[PDB]
């Protein structure tokens, strides 16, 4: 069972910079059956390199493949805006057991940006039907790693919450996250203080946004 | 001296179509009309000669080609046909002067689990010339990458097995084939029917 | 020319099976081979298996050996992938892929890809969403909560598309109820709240739901 490990998980660079992506195999594999793919967020995979070093038809000269044995490399000599995507390597040697790497994301490097934190109480419309969804928004932050912690009556609330993150913005290269705490109306009315606690590298101290129910 | 067609027709084991056997018939006689009017064969089509006239004629040499194919492939054993068997296994010339004989061989070449010992050529870089045998087992290189004896992407074993099972239909059943070819050159005629 | 066109999206209930087609044109399909790959949203590529078009010989990843079948139809130049006993973990986009081949030679990599086929495995039924306002309190934030719909997707616009700057429509999350839920937010100048209308336009095709929710500032 041949395993392909790609590193780094994320590459944070600027347009014009050199990108060096790595794909390591648990055993030695034939260069003739190692390929590189590009995948923009909404589209299908696209073949970039086959046979470790051969450019597919129409691929720009800035894409280059090298390596042998267990260490394979995809180089992008100078990154263009369209090159910021996710890259996969694939081993297709012999007749069975073909595998992919886990993928490397090439993101736009940016200054650290603290998130703007907003909190939304559940609407009256939703509360009428027996459910309470509290939404906490983290807007336009970089890097992507963030920590959202729900506090209910000054107690850390685990469960009943789900996160979702946008893709990197085309213009300002930031991310935004939304956390939703969803309780029944009965449980929502058993507590008063509903708070959203955000931890991010751009904030020296955790920023808390809160409200009192119906107050 | 009687020509030994029993060795060919009633042979216990038959060759795969890719490795089709060829037996030479040198100097003897035989009654082709008995073979023609025999109910043992489901197909007995002749080309360039009348099956009934063969008893009055004489040739310098006769060849007996034998192999095994599936039922619906017997039609490919004819002049000017195309398909896996005609292009890659056994090819008859356009000016064929001979007879194609075949019968159902299900009682023999079918096992309870499935006889996988009869094979045919699936991949080949070019079509065979008439009366050409290819028994090579090189891995077929579908792309520009050499296989170096390894099967995989764009690298396929050129032979494929027939799935001969008793539960198959008449088309997907084995059929033993015997192809006689008659040639006359400057050398004296040699293989004959009883009339001459 | 030169393409693989896959069948349309599928919503299947657990335990059933799905058969995805992959029709080739513009290249010598008979000489080629087709591999099948799938990908859950925001996840990696996962190899399922492949087939040699000329022979029909198949090889599957042992994870799928018990319930996948890959076939092909020479007459229609179409490759098929049938996955049985569908579980929730099978919800993904399924891709087929093949090397371009000519009369003489095949390319040495999988350079022709299908457009993908979405397969959703779930016991849920088609349901339109509830649309709830996220009301605002220099820059104010407001939005809409699009809750409890099935299946994907929904489209959100603000003021019939007139408002595009600062709009974030988040990916949907699948809840344990089996329904999806997402929020779409926009930041606006807080001086705008008194003199400008903010409406989110939600459309869910599978249920033929079209909603316009006005989001007003609350005191
Ligand atoms: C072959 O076997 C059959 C009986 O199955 C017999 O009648 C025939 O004479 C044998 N020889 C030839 C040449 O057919």
């Amino acid at each position: 069972e041949i395993v392909l490990t790609q590193s780094p998980g994320t590459l944070s660079l600027s347009p014009g910079e050199r990108a060096t992506l790595s794909c390591r195999a648990s055993q030695s594999v034939s260069s003739s059956y190692l390929a590189w793919y590009q995948q923009k967020p909404g589209q299908a995979p696209r073949l970039l390199i086959y046979g470790a070093s051969s450019r597919a038809t129409g691929i720009p000269d800035r894409f280059s493949g090298s390596g042998s044995g267990t260490d394979f490399t995809l180089t992008i000599s100078r990154l263009e805006p369209e090159d910021f995507a996710v890259y996969y390597c694939q081993h297709y040697g012999s007749s069975r057991g073909w595998t992919f790497g886990q993928g490397t994301k090439v993101e736009i490097k940016r200054t650290v940006a603290a998130p703007s934190v907003f909190i939304f109480p559940p609407s009256d419309e939703q509360l009428k039907s027996g459910t309470a969804s509290v939404v906490c928004l983290l807007n336009n932050f970089y890097p992507r790693e963030a920590k959202v912690q729900w506090k209910v009556d000054n107690a850390l609330q685990s469960g009943n919450s789900q996160e979702s993150v946008t893709e990197q913005d085309s213009k300002d290269s930031t991310y935004s996250l939304s956390s939703t705490l969803t309780l029944s109306k009965a449980d929502y009315e058993k507590h008063k203080v509903y708070a959203c606690e955000v931890t991010h590298q751009g904030l020296r101290s955790p920023v808390t946004k809160s409200f009192n129910r119906g107050e | 001296n009687l020509c030994p067609f029993g060795e060919v027709f009633n042979a216990t084991r038959f060759a795969s179509v890719y490795a089709w056997n060829r037996k030479r018939i040198s100097n003897c006689v035989a009654d082709y009309s008995v073979l023609y009017n025999s109910a043992s064969f489901s197909t007995f089509k002749c080309y360039g000669v009348s099956p009934t006239k063969l008893n009055d004629l004489c040739f310098t040499n006769v060849y007996a080609d034998s192999f095994v194919i599936r039922g619906d492939e017997v039609r490919q054993i004819a002049p000017g046909q195309t398909g896996k068997i005609a292009d890659y296994n056994y090819k008859l010339p356009d000016d064929f002067t001979g007879c194609v004989i075949a019968w159902n061989s299900n009682n023999l070449d079918s096992k309870v689990g499935g006889n996988y010992n009869y094979l045919y050529r699936l991949f080949r870089k070019s079509n065979l010339k008439p009366f050409e045998r290819d028994i090579s087992t090189e891995i077929y290189q579908a792309g520009s990458t050499p296989c170096n004896g390894v099967e995989g992407f764009n690298c396929y074993f050129p032979l494929q097995s027939y799935g001969f099972q008793p539960t198959n239909g008449v088309g997907y059943q084995p059929y033993r084939v015997v192809v006689l070819s008659f040639e006359l050159l400057h050398a004296p005629a040699t293989v004959c029917g009883p009339k001459k | 020319q030169m393409q693989l066109v896959q069948s349309g999206p599928e919503v299947k209930k657990p335990g059933t099976s799905v058969k995805v087609s992959c029709k080739a044109s513009g290249f010598t399909f008979m000489s080629s081979a087709v591999q099948w790959v799938r990908q859950a949203r925001g996840q990696r590529l996962e190899w399922i298996g492949w087939i040699v078009i000329g022979s029909g010989n198949t090889n599957y990843a042992q994870k799928f050996q018990e319930r996948v079948t890959i076939t092909r139809d020479m007459s229609t130049s179409t490759a098929y992938m049938e996955l049985s006993s569908l579980r929730s973990e099978d919800t993904a986009v399924y891709y087929c892929a093949a090397p371009y081949c000519s009369s003489i030679s095949c390319n040495d990599g999988f350079d022709i890809w299908g457009q993908g086929t979405m397969v959703t495995v779930s016991s849920a039924s088609t349901k339109g969403p509830s649309v709830f306002p996220l009301a605002p309190s220099g820059t104010a934030a407001l939005g809409c909560l699009v809750k409890d719909y099935f299946p994907e997707p929904v489209t959100v616009s603000w003021n019939s598309g007139a408002l595009t700057s600062g709009v974030h429509t988040f990916p949907a999350v699948l809840q344990s109820s089996g329904l999806y839920s997402l929020s779409s937010v926009v930041t606006v100048p807080s001086s705008s709240l008194g003199t400008q209308t903010y409406i989110c336009n939600v459309n869910h095709k599978p249920s033929n739901t079209k909603v316009d929710k006005k989001v007003e500032p609350k005191s």
